[PDB]
């Protein structure tokens, strides 16, 4: 999971 | 937003609707290329091609379950292309280019027109 | 193989299949929760959650064109979660977290549970 | 397009  | 994105999550979605076109889960159209034929997902195949965007968004076509496409079509250039559609892996040789890059350009798809008319270009 | 892979094709395709949804081409199924209907592709459904998989593999249920999911399930989570199907980004906040996490544990997401399980943890 |  990343902060797109 | 403030949402957070699962990297993975477009390619695991990809490879699973490859899992259901080999074992025919769900598949809703034959594509007809001249003595073959071709099981696929509509959607899937509207995603991928500006022809068969036009296809299915007709009234009429879009409840079709049978597409014969034109007699030109090699089914093998066909092949290679539903294959890219649903693994993003396209097998590009010196054998099949021409047919693949003429398959593409009838399909619509682009991005797979550009990359056939570089290697072209670089055997030239 | 000797394949050549285009790198934005799964995430190009996902984003294709989420207009389709927009406007409302070729969905194939209603997925009831409680008072709220949401329309979808059964194949984006089986690709992502395998409570779908397991509901539009049997050979009677994969012909019903409407799904009553479980009236404890929260529609608000079920439309995240419907989302992050189509996008793989994921609206998680403070105030939806239990009933995302709640509704990714019913519809089989294992990907999405362990997030929650993650950001819950990190609160703790 | 990459070698994958
Ligand atoms: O080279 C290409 C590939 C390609 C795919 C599509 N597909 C769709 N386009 C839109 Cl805007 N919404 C939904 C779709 F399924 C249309 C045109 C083209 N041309
Ligand atoms: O957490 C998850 C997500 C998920 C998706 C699927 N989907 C499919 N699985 C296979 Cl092997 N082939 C085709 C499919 F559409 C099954 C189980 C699970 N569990
Ligand atoms: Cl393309
Ligand atoms: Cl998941």
């Amino acid at each position: 999971w990343v902060i797109p | 937003d403030s949402c957070i994105q699962f990297t993975r999550h477009a390619s695991d979605v990809l490879l699973n609707l490859n899992r259901l076109r080999s074992r025919d889960i769900l598949t809703d159209v034959v594509i007809v290329v001249s003595r073959e034929q071709f099981r696929a997902h509509k959607t899937v195949l509207m995603a991928c091609s500006g022809l068969f965007y036009s296809i299915f968004t007709d009234q009429l076509k879009c409840n079709l379950s049978v597409i014969n496409l034109d007699p030109e079509i090699n089914p093998e250039g066909f092949c290679i292309l539903l294959d890219f559609m649903y693994t993003s892996r396209l097998n590009l040789r010196e054998g099949n280019i021409m047919a693949v890059m003429a398959t593409a350009m009838y399909l619509q798809m682009e991005h797979v027109v550009d990359t056939c008319r570089k290697f072209i270009k670089a055997s030239e």
